[PDB]
C-alpha cells in the first residue's frame, strides 16, 4: 500500500551511523563514505544532546553533491524538536526575514510543561439542584450551585452521559450515553457518540505533559490564539510580548520545575542565499541565552553575497565565519560510489548485475552521482517493460542514451534554437 | 444625495456553479479544527475507553447497523485544546491639543462633512432563487 | 469542443513494446523524446518514487508542452496533474516559496472511499416523546417504514423550517437538509415561496451506495487553514482570504499526513500522487530554484516535470550568474534531462495534416505543400495559426477546401515575426 | 442633452467599412484606408464570430497614428453587444490588491462570455393600496383589464403585495397592466465567467462590482467553475460565448506576463487575443533582452501580425472630413486642402486638434465657416510636438 | 537549566574604586581604556542627567564589543530597562523604520508607577441600625449608618460605613458569610466569594469559595509597576471594552504597529510629568544598545541624529564592526565604520584594541572555567596558540567538544591530543578559504 | 418633522404633531429608532433615509433644570417635499456604490 512518505531523496539514510565511541562505520544505516564529516556530525549530535550550551553554530561545506544534506539529514533521524528550512521559507512577504528568522529560533526549541489537576468523571444517573454521579465501582451524589446549575442546561447534559469537570468549572460532556444507544436504532448525532462507563474512583488526579516549542509566542499574541496556530498566525510578534512576558515565563516554570526547556537544531540548507541583514542578525541572535544549534549548508565557494557587491568564502559575512566550525566534506571515490549506488538499489528494490553496476558506477564517476541514482530506477522500469528479472548493462545503455546528463546536454545545445 | 442600488441581473444557474452532487461528497475527517471540543487527556481516555465489538446490548439489518456504529467512534483524535488555556494603564488623553475637554464634545464639535451620495447596497437579481443559496443567507 | 492549441494530443504514442510509433496518436516524429516519457509515464505510475524531477528541453515550437499533455493524458484523469506556469509564482498575498510548496501539495491526490447511507423521511410523521426520543415516517415511491433517531437530528432538523408534505434527507452519520413539496405545495394553489419544489424521490426508503471522492491534500490543508465555520467563528465577508499568507507544515501539513496514513492503512483512503508541470521555469528567481532543489528531495514531493524553451542565459534576481535553461547547475542537476529535436519538413507537413483533420479544416494537396513550405519558412505555429483563416476565406470565397490562391492570399494578408521583423527595419 | 458619451477621437468610427466578401471600401463605416489591415481586422473577426477555435492571438503593428487603434474600436464595434470584448492597456495589470499574472487570468476571465436562458411564471396586477400596516390570509384584488382573478392567498403572501404588483417566482415584487395575468417570459443573461467571483464568497457580487477581492482561489475556484460550466454544455443547461481581449499599448507588460500569456492561449476557453504596439526594436521591460515590439519570440510566433501602412493625402483629407461630419465644423475646399497639409506634414491627430480650435476661434468670432486665415491663427496660437522641440534650444530646466 | 550563552562570562566592567582597569575585572580582561570610557558613560546613565548621548564601540572583529556592552549592561542592573537591538531589526515590513527605531526608544526608557490602595476585607455581617427618620423633614423609617462587621483571620472590625453604600451591598450577592472586596475611597463593594469554611466536600462547585483574609481588616496594599513608555503607547494606542471589537475577520490583524508623533509624545509625556512631579511614578531612562549599527539605511541615520536631538531620547550605544565601507541605501557613499561622517560627529568613539595573545589565553581559560571543564596546561597552550593564529572565537568553541571528545575517550581533562584532533575534526574560514 | 405624539409599533405607527396638523405615519420599521429617541414630547425629523433627533419639545417650565435641552414646535407641515438641485461628481456615485454604507442588514453594517 502506497504511503504519504515513500522512497525519496534522502530516505535510504535511516540515520547518522556511528559507533559507541563515534568512530564512524564504512557504511551502517545506509550512509557511506565521508568519515571526518560523519564523525563532526556525531561529535555535534552529542553536544544537541548535551545541552549544556547556547548559540553554537555549524557549517557544513563541501563541493554539491558530496552528502552534505545526506548528513544533515542523517544527524535529524539519529536527533526532539528538528526544525529544517531553506534560506526562501524565511523570506516573507507578510514577516520581514528578522521576524521570521526569530519565529523559526524559536519553533526550533521544545518546551515540556507537566499539568497536574483534579479530574471528576461518571455516568449521569440523574440531576436534580444536585448530580448523581456512577462510575463503575462506586457512586456519588453532589450539590449544584449556580454555576453548575447553568452549565448543566447550556450543554444538554441528561442521564447515561458520561461527563467530566476539573476545578473552575470547567464541565465537559465527553460522550453521550452508554446504554441508551439501543433505541438509537437508525440515526446517530454527529457530536453523540458513545463510551465506556468509566471505572475507578470517581475524583481522581491526572498528571499530563504538554510539548510545546518556544514559538508559543503566537499563542499569547492576540485574543485568539488557536486560529493563529494553524495557518501563518501574526506578523507583528512584538519584541515585548517575546522576551519580556514568554521568556520570563519559562524561567519562573524552569525555576518551580513547572516546565522544561529541550533545545532542537535549526537546519538552514543552502544558507548562501541569505541576505547581509539575516546573516547581521543571526550575530546577535546566536548570542541569547535560549538560542538551539544550527546547521547550514552551502556549495559556494568564492561568490558574492546577495544584497551587497562583496565576496567572502561560502557567500557569507565574514563577520559569520567566524562564529560557524566548518564540517567540509570529501568527494566520493569508485568504492564509495558503488557502496552508495549498492545501497540505493538495495533501498528501490531494485535488482542489478555485477557488470551493471560498474557501469553505473563508471557513469556516477564521469557525472553527477544523483544522475546515476536516477538512473537506477530507470533502467529497473526499463527491464520491467522487458520483463526482466533483473537489470543489465544493456537497459542502463539505453537510458543513458535517452536521458541526458548536464554535460552531455550542455554539449548538445549547439543548436542555439 | 440618496442614491438607487445598483441592480446586478444574473442566471440562476451562477449561484448553484460550486454545489456538488448529494451522492459524491463524502464524509471528510480530516478537519483537524476538533482541537476546539477535544482534550489530550480526554482524547487519550476514549481511546482506553472504547466499547468492544461485541457490544452485547431484521436480525442482519440490526447488525449491520451495529457494525456502521461501531465503526464511526472509532475515530477519534485532538490537536490541542488544553495547552492553550494552560498558559497566559488606560490612562485618559486629549486626543487633540486643547487644554482639557470631554472627548465627546471634542468628537461633537468638529463633523463637517456628510457622504456625498451614499447608496444602498447592491442586491443580485436572478428571477431563480435556489432554496440552498436562500437558506445558508438566512 | 472548441478546438485548443493541444486538442489533437491525445496521448503519448507508445506501442505494446514501449517504443515510440512515427506518427501515432495525434504526435509525429521525436521518438526520443517519446520514449523518455513513456518511461516517466511508468515510473510515475509506480508510485513508489517521490520527488523525482524531468526536464523536457529543447528549442521552441518543438512540442515540449505537447508531450507534457500527451503524459497527463495516457497517465489519466485518475492521477492529479497540475498545469503551472512560472509566472503564476510571483503571488501579491503569499510568498513565493509558500506558492511553489502549494502547486507541490495540490500535485499530490488521494481517493476516499465511503460507503454512504440516507434515511429521507416525511416530515407529516414528526411525532416527538419524552425532546429525549423522536420518530419520523418513511413515504416513498417504492415502499414506506418508520425510522427511530437521537434527539440530536431532531435538533437540527427542527432547526430547519420543516413543514408538513417536506422531503428531507437524513444521512446516517451526520446532517440534514430539506426539500420543500412532494407534489402537495402546487397542490393547494398558494403561490410561490422564492424556491421551486420536487416530487416524491423514487426507490427505497433507505439507499446506500459507494462513494469515492477525489481530494487532494492542498484541499485538506484550505480546509484546516480555517475555523471550519460554526459558532460565532462562522463570520465570514466579502474580500475573506481564503488562500491564507501561510500554514506551517510542521503542525498543520504533518497532522494532515498522519490523518492520511492512518486512514490510508484503515483502508478508508488510497493515494495517488500526481505530476506537477511547471511551464517556463526560467521565470522562476533563483531563490525559487533554491529552495525547488530542495523541496524535491523530501520523502512527500511527487514527479515534477519541467520544460525550459530558452537556452543558456542570466539566472533571474542574480543579473550576473549565467547557466544553461536559465536554471542554476545546482537545480539542473538531479533532473533528468529530455532533449527535444527539431522537426523535418515532411513532419511538419504531416503536423500540419493532422491539425486540420482535428480542428475539421480540409486542405488540398499542393494546398498541404505551400502551407508547410510556408511553415518551414519561419515557423510551424505560423502555418497551423494561418490553416484557420485560410478555410474561413475559402468559405466566404464559397470553396469547401483550400487552395493555393487561398493560402498564398492569407499569408500575404498576414505577417510573421521574421516577416514583421524584415519590414520592421523601415 | 449632454451626455456621457460626448464626441471623441475615436467616436467617428462605427464599424468596419466591408463588404459581403469582406472586401474593404475606400470611405464607409468611419475607415477610410488601411485596406489590407481592414480585410485582416474583418477576417480575424469572422472568426471569432466562429467560435469554433480557440487559443488564437493577434497583433496590430505599425507607426503611431497609423489607425492602430482605430482598427481595434471599429472591429469592437462591429462585433456588437451580445460578445464580451475586455478592452485594457498594458499598465492595467500592475495591480496591488491582486498580482500581474492574476490580474491578467482575471481579465481573460471578463473576455468569456455565457449564455444562460430562465423560463419563469410572472403575475401580473396593479397596487390599489393592498397590505395595509397595523392600522390572516387577508384579501387579494387581483386584476386585469383583459380577466380578472379575485382570490386569496397565505400569511407568507398577503404581506408582499405591494405600481404594477409584478409577482414572480419570488416573494413577490413590485394603468392596470392588459393580458392574461400569467405569461411566460424567458430571460437571457450573458455572463462573463462571473461565476469563479460571484461564487468565491458570500456577498460576493459585492465584490464584483469592486474589485476588492484580492487574488482569486489558485486551481480550486477557477477549475470546478470551468468543469461546471462545461458540463452544463452539452446538456442544455448553459452554452458559452468566446469574447476579445484587447490589450492596447502591450509593450507595458513584462518577461513574466508574455511568459503567462504563452500558456494561457492553449486553454479550451482561451479568448481571441488582439494587441497592438507602436515600438520596434525595444528591450523587453524587466530585461535587457532587445526584441521586436518588445514582446518575446516564443510569443510572437504565437500570434499574426497585422502591419497598418501610413495615410497618404486622399486617406487624411478623408479621415478629415469624417472627423468634420462627427463634429460641428465645416469650412472652404482651401482650408481643406491647408489642413491636409498640415496633417500629412504633422500628424493627423494634430490636424484633428488643429480643426477643433479652428472651429471653436471661428465659433468665437462669429463666424459661420471656417477659413486659412483662422487655421493659421490657431497653428500660431497652438504649437506642434515637433514645432517645440525646435524650440526646446531655451534650456528650460534640462535634466 | 543554565543554558550557557555563547559569552556570559561577562559581569560587569570591574574597575576598581579609583575608576581604573584592571585584568580580572570580573569576567571581562584587557580593553583598560574601553572598560574605562564604558565605566564613565554608565556614570553618566546612573546620574540621569544627559540625554539623547550617543557612543560608539568602534573595533576590530572579535575585540569583544557586544562584551563589554553585556558587562556595562550587567553593571547597571536589572533595575534600569535595557533594550538590545541589531540593526537588521529595524527593517520592518509593516511599520516604517523611524517608527520602529522611535519604538525602541521607548522600550529603552523605564518608569516605575506606584499604587497604594486602602481596602477592607473580611467575613461581613450585615445590619442596619434603626434609626430616627430625617429629622430636617418629617418623620418615618430611614438609615443613617450600615454597620458591616468584617471579620479577618486575625479578629473582627466592624465598619460603620457610609449608608449610600447600600445600593452597591444589595447590587452584588453580598449575604453573610462572603468576603469582600471594600474600597476606601471608592467605597465599592466586589464579592471574591464564600469562606472556604462553608465549602462543603459534597458541594460541587469553583470560583466561588475563597479562603479567610490574613491579617487586620484594614490592609494598605503597595505595588509597584515597572512599565517602558513604549508599554504605555502600545496600551493607549489599541481600544477595549465594548464596540464589536470581538469580531475576528475585520479585527484579527493585530499588527496594527504603525504610531503617531501625536499620542507618543504630548499628552503621554504630560501625564508621566504629572505622575511624577505628583509622587505616583518614577521616571528610570535605560540604554538602546544598537550593535551592527552598520546595517541601518541611511534614512535610519537621518532619523537617528534627529531623535537624540530631543530631551527625552534615552543613551544609545552603538557598536559598529565593519570599516570604511558605501553607507546602505546610498550611491557609493563611502564613510568611515558604514556610518554617515555626520552622524559620527554626535557619537564617542570607545576604540578597542585587539587581544594580546596572553588576553587569548585568559579568555580561553576563562571560557573554560565558566563551562566547567579542566584543561591542562599543553592544551591550554595550544588552545592560546591556534587562538592566536586564527580568530579567537574558534579557540572558545573548540571546549566543549574537546570536552565531549575527552569524556566519551575516557578521560576527564582536555589533554592536548583532544584539541588537536578537534582541529583536525573542525577547523576556521581561514584555512576553509583553499577551495 | 414634529413633535412624537405616540410610538407604539414590525411596522411603527408613529405620531408626529406640528403647527399645521397631526398625521399618523405608516413607517416603516427600518426607521425604528435604537438610541432614546423618547415615546414623547421627543422632536424628530425624518427623510427617505435616517432620522435626526432634532432636539426635545419645548417643555422647559415643567422642570425647573433638565439636562435636554428644548427647541420650538416646527411650524412646517409634517409630510412636505422639497426639491434639492445638489451638485456631485460622477467618482462620488462610483466610490458609493463601491462599498455602499446605507441599508439596515446586519451584513452591511459588518462590511
Ligand atoms: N555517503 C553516502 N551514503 C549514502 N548516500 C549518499 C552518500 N553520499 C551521497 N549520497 C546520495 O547522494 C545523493 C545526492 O547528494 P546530495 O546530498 O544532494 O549532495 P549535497 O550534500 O551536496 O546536497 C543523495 O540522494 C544521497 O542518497
Ligand atoms: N510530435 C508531434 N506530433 C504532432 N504535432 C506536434 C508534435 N510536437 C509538437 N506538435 C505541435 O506543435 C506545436 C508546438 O507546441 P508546444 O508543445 O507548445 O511547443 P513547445 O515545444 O515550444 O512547447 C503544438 O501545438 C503541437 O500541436
Ligand atoms: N482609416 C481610417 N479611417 C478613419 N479614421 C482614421 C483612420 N486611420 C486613423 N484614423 C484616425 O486617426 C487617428 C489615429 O490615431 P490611432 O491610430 O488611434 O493612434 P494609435 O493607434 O497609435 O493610438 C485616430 O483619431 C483615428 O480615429
Ligand atoms: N576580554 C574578554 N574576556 C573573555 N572573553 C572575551 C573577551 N572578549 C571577547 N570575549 C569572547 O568573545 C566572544 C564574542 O565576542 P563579541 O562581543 O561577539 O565580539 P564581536 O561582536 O566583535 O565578535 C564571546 O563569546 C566572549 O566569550
Amino acid at each position: 500500500v502506497t504511503r504519504i512518505e515513500r522512497i525519496g531523496a534522502h530516505s535510504h539514510i535511516r540515520g547518522l551511523g556511528l559507533d559507541d565511541a563515534l568512530e564512524p562505520r564504512q557504511a551502517s544505516q545506509g550512509m557511506v563514505g565521508q568519515l571526518a564529516a560523519r564523525r563532526a556530525a556525531g561529535v555535534v549530535l552529542e553536544m544537541i544532546r548535551e545541552g549544556k550550551i547556547a548559540g553554537r553554530a555549524v557549517l557544513i561545506a563541501g563541493q554539491p553533491g558530496t552528502g552534505k544534506t545526506a548528513i544533515a539529514m542523517g544527524m535529524a533521524q539519529a536527533l526532539t524538536p528538528f526544525t529544517a528550512i531553506a534560506g526562501s521559507e524565511i523570506f516573507s512577504l507578510e514577516m520581514s526575514k528578522t521576524e521570521a528568522l526569530t519565529q523559526a529560533f524559536r519553533r526550533s526549541i521544545g518546551v515540556r510543561i507537566k499539568e497536574e489537576t483534579e479530574i471528576i468523571e461518571g455516568e449521569v444517573v440523574e440531576i436534580q439542584g444536585k448530580l448523581t454521579l456512577k462510575t463503575t465501582e462506586m457512586e456519588t451524589i453532589y450539590d449544584l450551585g449556580t454555576k453548575m446549575i447553568e452549565s448543566l442546561t447550556k450543554d444538554k447534559v441528561q442521564a447515561g452521559d458520561v461527563i467530566t469537570i476539573d476545578k473552575a468549572t470547567g464541565k465537559i460532556s465527553k460522550l453521550g450515553r452508554s446504554f441508551t444507544r439501543a433505541r438509537d436504532y437508525d440515526a446517530m448525532g454527529s457530536q453523540t457518540k458513545f463510551v465506556q462507563c468509566p471505572d475507578g474512583e470517581l475524583q481522581k488526579r491526572k498528571e499530563v505533559v504538554h510539548t510545546v516549542s518556544l514559538h508559543e509566542i503566537d499563542v499569547i499574541n492576540s485574543r485568539t490564539q488557536g486560529f493563529l496556530a494553524l495557518f501563518s498566525g501574526d506578523t507583528g510578534e512584538i519584541k515585548s510580548e517575546v522576551r519580556e512576558q514568554i521568556n520570563a515565563k519559562v524561567a519562573e516554570w524552569r525555576e518551580e520545575g513547572k516546565a522544561e526547556i529541550i533545545p532542537g537544531v535549526l537546519f538552514i540548507d543552502e544558507v548562501h542565499m541569505l541576505d547581509i541583514e539575516s546573516f547581521s542578525f543571526l550575530n546577535r541572535a546566536l548570542e541569547s541565552d535560549m538560542a538551539p544549534v544550527l546547521i547550514m549548508a552551502t556549495n559556494r565557494g568564492i561568490t558574492r553575497i546577495r544584497g551587497t557587491s562583496y565576496q567572502s568564502p561560502h557567500g557569507i559575512p565574514i563577520d559569520l565565519l567566524d562564529r560557524l566550525l566548518i564540517v567540509s566534506t570529501t568527494p566520493y571515490s569508485e568504492k564509495d560510489t558503488k557502496q552508495i549506488l549498492r545501497i540505493r538499489c538495495e533501498e528501490e528494490d531494485v535488482e542489478m548485475s555485477e557488470d551493471a553496476y560498474t557501469v553505473l558506477t563508471r557513469i556516477g564517476l564521469e557525472t553527477s552521482l544523483r544522475y546515476a541514482i536516477q538512473l537506477i530506477t530507470a533502467a529497473s522500469l526499463v527491464c520491467r517493460k522487458r520483463k526482466g528479472t533483473e537489470v543489465q548493462v544493456d537497459d542502463i545503455k539505453r537510458v543513458y542514451s535517452l536521458f541526458l546528463d548536464e554535460s552531455r546536454s550542455t554539449q548538445y545545445m549547439k543548436e542555439y534554437q | 444625495y440618496v442614491a438607487g442600488p445598483l441592480e446586478y441581473p444574473s442566471a440562476s444557474l451562477i449561484l448553484k456553479a460550486l454545489e456538488r452532487d448529494f451522492w459524491k461528497e463524502a464524509d471528510l475527517s480530516m478537519f483537524d479544527l476538533i482541537g476546539l471540543e477535544n482534550k489530550i487527556t480526554r482524547h487519550e481516555a476514549e481511546l482506553l475507553s472504547k466499547k468492544k465489538i461485541p457490544r452485547k446490548l431484521q436480525a442482519p439489518v440490526y447488525g449491520r447497523d451495529l457494525l456502521r456504529i461501531c465503526a464511526l467512534p472509532s475515530h477519534g483524535r485532538v490537536q490541542w485544546r488544553g495547552s492553550l488555556d494552560g498558559r497566559r494603564l488606560m490612562l485618559t488623553l486629549c486626543r487633540c491639543g486643547e487644554s482639557l475637554q470631554d472627548v465627546i464634545d471634542r468628537v461633537a464639535f468638529v463633523i463637517p462633512p456628510v457622504v456625498a451620495a451614499p447608496p444602498s447596497l447592491r442586491v443580485p437579481r436572478p428571477p431563480p432563487l435556489y432554496s440552498h443559496r436562500m437558506r445558508i443567507l438566512r | 469542443q472548441r478546438i485548443a492549441s493541444h486538442s489533437h494530443v491525445k496521448g503519448l504514442g507508445l506501442d505494446e513494446s514501449g517504443l515510440a510509433k512515427q506518427a501515432a496518436s495525434g504526435l509525429v516524429g521525436q521518438e526520443n523524446a517519446r520514449e523518455a516519457c513513456g518511461v516517466i509515464v511508468e515510473l510515475i505510475k509506480s508510485k513508489k518514487m517521490a520527488g523525482r524531477a524531468v526536464l523536457l528541453a529543447g528549442p521552441p515550437g518543438t512540442g515540449k508542452t505537447a508531450l507534457a499533455l500527451a503524459i497527463a493524458q495516457e497517465l489519466g484523469s485518475k492521477v492529479p496533474f497540475c498545469p503551472m506556469v512560472g509566472s503564476e509564482v510571483y503571488s501579491t498575498e503569499i510568498k513565493k516559496t509558500e506558492v511553489l510548496m502549494e502547486n507541490f501539495r495540490r500535485a499530490i491526490g488521494l481517493r476516499i472511499k465511503e460507503t454512504k447511507e440516507v434515511y429521507e423521511g416525511e416530515v407529516t410523521e414528526l411525532t416527538p416523546c419524552e425532546i429525549s426520543h423522536v420518530i419520523i415516517g418513511l413515504k416513498t415511491a417504492k415502499g414506506t417504514k418508520q425510522l427511530k433517531l437521537d434527539p440530536s437530528i431532531f435538533e437540527s432538523l427542527q432547526k430547519e423550517r420543516v413543514e408538513a408534505g417536506d422531503v428531507i434527507y437524513i444521512e446516517a452519520n451526520s446532517g440534514a437538509v430539506k426539500r420543500q413539496g412532494r407534489c402537495d405545495t402546487y397542490a393547494t394553489e398558494f403561490d410561490l415561496e422564492a424556491e421551486e419544489y420536487v416530487p416524491l424521490p423514487k426507490g427505497d426508503v433507505h439507499k446506500k451506495k459507494e462513494i469515492i471522492q477525489d481530494v487532494t491534500l492542498h484541499d485538506l490543508d484550505v480546509a484546516n487553514a480555517r475555523p471550519q465555520g460554526g459558532q460565532d467563528i462562522l463570520s465570514m465577508m466579502g474580500q475573506l482570504m481564503k488562500p491564507k499568507k501561510t500554514e506551517i507544515t510542521d503542525k498543520l501539513r504533518g497532522e494532515i499526513n498522519k490523518v492520511v496514513n492512518k486512514y490510508i492503512d484503515q483502508g478508508i483512503a488510497e493515494l495517488v500522487p500526481g505530476v506537477l508541470f511547471v511551464d517556463e521555469v526560467h521565470m522562476l528567481d533563483i531563490e525559487c530554484f533554491t529552495y525547488l532543489h530542495r523541496a524535491l528531495e523530501s520523502s512527500i514531493a511527487p514527479i515534477v516535470i519541467f520544460a525550459s524553451n530558452r537556452g543558456n542565459c542570466v539566472i533571474r534576481g542574480t543579473e550576473d550568474i549565467t547557466s544553461p535553461h536559465g536554471i542554476p547547475l545546482d537545480l539542473l542537476d538531479r533532473v533528468m534531462i529530455i532533449r527535444t529535436m527539431l522537426y523535418t519538413p515532411q513532419e511538419m507537413k504531416q503536423i500540419i495534416k493532422i491539425r486540420a483533420q482535428t480542428e475539421g479544416i480540409n486542405i488540398s494537396e499542393e494546398a498541404l505543400n505551400h502551407l508547410g513550405e510556408i511553415g518551414t519558412k519561419t515557423t510551424l505555429r505560423y502555418s497551423v495559426q494561418l490553416l484557420t483563416p485560410a478555410n474561413l476565406l475559402a468559405k466566404i470565397n464559397g470553396k469547401d477546401s483550400i487552395e493555393k490562391e487561398h493560402v498564398e492570399e492569407i499569408s500575404e494578408l498576414f505577417y510573421d515575426a521574421k516577416s514583421s521583423a524584415k519590414i520592421l527595419a523601415d
